[PDB]
RNA sequence: UAAUACGUAGGGUCCGAGCGUUGUCCGGAAUUACUGGGCGUAAAGAGCUCGUAGGUGGUUUGUCGCGUUGUUCGUGAAAACUCACAGCUUAACUGUGGGCGUGCGGGCGAUACGGGCAGACUAGAGUACUGCAGGGGAGACUGGAAUUCCUGGUGUAGCGGUGGAAUGCGCAGAUAUCAGGAGGAACACCGGUGGCGAAGGCGGGUCUCUGGGCAGUAACUGACGCUGAGGAGCGAAAGCGUGGGGAGCGAACAGGAUUAGAUACCCUGGUAGUCCACGCCGUAAACGGUGGGUACUAGGUGUGGGUUUCCUUCCUUGGGAUCCGUGCCGUAGCUAACGCAUUAAGUACCCCGCCUGGGGAGUACGGCCGCAAGGCUAAAACUCAAAGGAAUUGACGGGGGCCCGCACAAGCGGCGGAGCAUGUGGAUUAAUUCGAUGCAACGCGAAGAACCUUACCUGGGUUUGACAUGCACAGGACGCCGGCAGAGAUGUCGGUUCCCUUGUGGCCUGUGUGCAGGUGGUGCAUGGCUGUCGUCAGCUCGUGUCGUGAGAUGUUGGGUUAAGUCCCGCAACGAGCGCAACCCUUGUCUCAUGUUGCCAGCACGUUAUGGUGGGGACUCGUGAGAGACUGCCGGGGUCAACUCGGAGGAAGGUGGGGAUGACGUCAAGUCAUCAUGCCCCUUAUGUCCAGGGCUUCACACAUGCUACAAUGGCCGGUACAAAGGGCUGCGAUGCCGUGAGGUGGAGCGAAUCCUUUCAAAGCCGGUCUCAGUUCGGAUCGGGGUCUGCAACUCGACCCCGUGAAGUCGGAGUCGCUAGUAAUCGCAGAUCAGCAACGCU
């Protein structure tokens, strides 16, 4: 919030101009970073996990309470501990074209049954 | 040498002299005559503390102000303590003395108050983690203090060791030039020996 | 010397007619582990197999009731122990009645389990049949290269050896080379996480004799199996005995060589021994540091051997599936962790070996075996309070990878050589005041030691004092100006004898009471201040995940940097203190700013000249801001940083130099700048006094300068810098003195005036003409100046005469990358005048 109510303010070359490229350094890896915490405030949900072979580091992170941890499930994998998998097909664009609405469905119809 | 005083090197620029007159001939007279003013002071007064003590001179008058944030406790409250005053300084002859007492803002922001008060505390018969620690607590709660360390030393609590630790919050950048700090460096007695305490308080910066 | 841990004070806790110590036994001690432990590395798996006694044992039918198990009688003396009672003033103690008295003999009931008996079965086991490999062993015979050596040919003067050399072999004909011959060990490539064997261990080839192993059928017998105290047998290399043989290598041994000395690594020679036969010993890191045997217990992965369906050409790491053997990765699980993880260190039973703190000691004595060497079994006294295993942080490394610093290299000038200028060491000493101690001390605390300072010594006075303050008692004057005794301290006359306003005071005379003071000690009691590694790039925190924990992570890995500065991919995300940068000075420009300084354009003085009006134009002194920001170019570059050559500029790639010391160590230094906790002096380690010292020197160490000359010595003539200092002081011109110096004071709190209108190198003319010299100046004898009351220890300075060492410096070392080094001189804080040639 302080740095893009700064950027948006709009007070720049009453400090560095490489400064300024600086900031704009900070922002973009601070949105190739953050997007959701923006939005939060609500003690997350511990649902939807991704990618367990090769950041396994994540296993530690996320479990820890067991509330549920979610995913399609990767093929080869330490299987059954966590509480919901779900079978499926990892690699093909055009099957990920075909979960992607498939997720936009489901959301959506779930919100409007909300 | 390890740190010199932040107050004695942004001298120049951020903060200000203490005693501010111009002399030529009577400039040694002038120092020595100040030099037995404020051991006078301090000789007579030490119950609550000073805060600051500046000089002026002029053709004939002589203004000296002592900041503090207890004044009822110094000066005379029907005139005593402060006629008493006049009294040593007419001895010491600054000749017009228009003793404009004041009394400080922020008790807690002000450093070498800070550092009186604990070292009195320290003095009395008490340890020195909840001091500090409180010290750190009321110093920050407040608006202006974005950046303190405050460093006791001495046979603290007494451990018969030179002993040397510190408690800090914040941002100390002495070296940012522009800012205004505030360092009090003060010395305090003890059953075993002698204390010494040093704190630096940062605030904001100065644009101009 | 400052103890809650010693002795005593008070005090408090515990127990109580007892309280503590001693001695032994049990427990704690899961520390002999039947209940209840272990053997990969902590102590511990025999060197490996065969096997006697023994222990243990697949499936099923039937049977005995031996074990075992159930009840009953018999028994378990009494006293004990415990439950319920009664009583001894209760209790202690006593008795009553039970339970146990844990086991034993007889009968009876049960037969699941173990066992015995009579069988049977085929999964285990062995065998049989057919294939399959393989350095498995033993013997006989045999092969080629290669090394050395004896014959001869060509042949010449070295060859060999190393980091470098010499002993040595040769110069009588070596080495080298070539043909032949003699010889006795080891078999290059095949050949390797690769096969065989129980293990050690096994490879030139052919033959012969023999052994185990795997697979297929599973025809055959029907639990025969597993282990194994003892015991027997096997068993690397070295060593022993008898004989032969001996090329190479090679302990011992000899010589050369490095070395403080090298009985050692290096070199040159070389004996046993290594080799074969036959008898020995019986040890090893004989290590997978994991005893054997059987089964269950995710896979992936090479690789070896034999079977076999599928795509089948059916010739193939074809692929699939099973059996055996082998190496790597990996869950569960286990572990102190390291790590093992279907070839288990996990899962359970069978058998065996073995351990119970280290050291003494696997030693002694006794015995067995041994030709000997010596192996096996195998203690104790006594002593230590630990020895030890695994992993972490730090440091270190004559381990490594990547890097920077005048760290070396390059180029210059020095030290060490002589003279003296100062600062220390050691020894003198009545006193030579104290501290500082490689880097980070020695031109240090000093920035000016004759008295003073000064803290030290001889001699003298002082003692609530050299100066104060708190009390009261006795005071109203106290000092100051001159005199005398006096080295001075100090005691003594002449002149000063108050203003408050009646209560007392400024004040000082005493009396002592509180005392006042210390340069007396602890800088390892403390604070403060400061140097140092180091202006080197790092050092930490949050919250998290990992780890039982110390701790890790981030902060690893690439590009990249002056640097934890930055970018990229990741159990890290984020941040601070740091590095950068806003500070000063210098480097450029626009405007103003006009004297106490410039003075181009102008008019006026002319002996000294901006000297005077006049222009603020250039200078300019002082202030404010733009100018460097890889700013833009195009080729490189994770396209990111990071660079490469440009324009423009006064400066361009952190303009330059400055200021600035991350956390802390060196218990760094200063109790003597100062502050101060504790100990001591007090009739004195305080204190007032004059004299003397801190400058003694047969020497040592260190810092620097002045020199060893012609780029130089000497006279004379000519022009320029920056820069500051100043009042009870800087001192101008004139004149006199040789010259330091001098009455005197112009002008001056000072862009003016003293500061020659400010210099020395340098330039022009000439001499000296390479030598103890016109170099060099010590050193002394005298003539003198200034300041200070006072120049002997002890001051600086001019003049006369004086004329010493020194003819370019040793092994090594020191400082320097640009306006630097080397050289010339100036100015000054401190300071009356000085060693100041230091310091800035």
């Amino acid at each position: 919030k302080e740095l893009e109510a700064m950027e948006q303010t709009g007070g720049f070359e009453g400090r560095t101009k490489k400064e300024i490229l600086m900031l704009t350094r900070e922002k973009n890896k601070l949105e190739r970073s953050l997007g959701g915490i923006r939005d939060m405030q609500k003690v997350p949900s511990a649902v939807w996990v991704v990618d367990t072979n090769k950041e396994h580091i994540a296993v530690g992170e996320a479990r820890k309470l067991g509330i549920p941890v979610i995913a399609i499930l990767d093929t080869n994998c330490d299987p059954d501990v966590v509480d919901y998998p779900i079978p499926g097909n990892d690699d093909a664009i055009r099957s990920a074209a075909l979960l992607t609405k498939v997720i936009a469905s489901a959301v959506a119809e779930g919100l409007q049954a909300r | 040498g390890q740190k010199i005083n932040p107050h004695g090197f942004r001298l120049g620029i951020t903060t200000e002299w203490k005693s501010r007159w111009y002399a030529d001939k009577q400039y040694k007279d002038y120092v020595k005559e100040d030099v037995a003013i404020r051991k006078l002071l301090a000789t007579g007064l030490e119950r609550a503390g000073i805060a600051d003590v500046e000089i002026e001179r002029t053709r004939d008058r002589v203004r000296v102000d002592i900041h503090t944030a207890r004044p009822g406790i110094v000066i005379g409250r029907r005139g005593t303590e402060a006629d008493r005053i006049r009294a040593d300084l007419e001895k010491l002859t600054g000749k017009q003395v228009q003793l404009n007492i004041l009394e400080v803002k922020n008790p807690e922001s002000q450093a070498q108050l800070v550092a009186q008060g604990v070292a009195e505390q320290l003095s009395n018969r008490v340890a020195f983690r909840r001091a500090m620690r409180k010290a750190i607590q009321s110093a920050m709660r407040q608006p202006n203090v974005k950046g303190i360390r405050v460093q006791c030393s001495g046979r603290l609590g007494g451990a018969e060791m030179s002993r040397s630790e510190f408690y800090r919050e914040g941002r100390v950048p002495l070296h940012t030039l522009r800012a205004d700090i505030d360092y009090g460096l003060y010395e305090a007695k003890t059953t075993f020996g002698r204390i010494g305490v040093k704190v630096w308080i940062y605030k904001g910066d100065i644009v101009g």
